[PDB]
């Protein structure tokens, strides 16, 4: 055969797409607590 | 955001409601009962 393989028109062995879970894992909860009252936090405890 | 923002709004005034929790609401315990059946039966009426 006169022409050797030029190498053009290549391919990539075992190309998998990005993993897509079907289970649809639960959303991650936050790390910062809810900004409640800024100056009167955690009750007052009124006396008699 | 969402329900998570309520869960983390936790403090001293929650203790009387949820501290050292005793129960949940998300699992009902049903009580196994005796086996029985109900039947509607006609009685005889004496007299006119």
């Amino acid at each position: 055969q006169p022409r050797g393989y030029a190498g053009l028109r290549p391919y990539e062995k075992n190309y998998e797409g990005i993993a897509e879970a079907d289970v649809s894992a639960l959303q991650a909860r936050y790390l910062d607590q809810t900004r409640g009252r800024p100056r009167t936090g955690d009750g007052d405890t009124e006396p008699i | 955001a969402g329900g998570l923002s309520q869960l983390v709004a936790y403090g001293a005034q929650d203790v009387y409601l949820t501290g050292n929790p005793q129960i949940t609401f998300f699992k009902t315990v049903y009580r196994r009962y005796t086996n029985f059946a109900i039947e509607s039966i006609q009685q005889t009426i004496n007299g006119s």
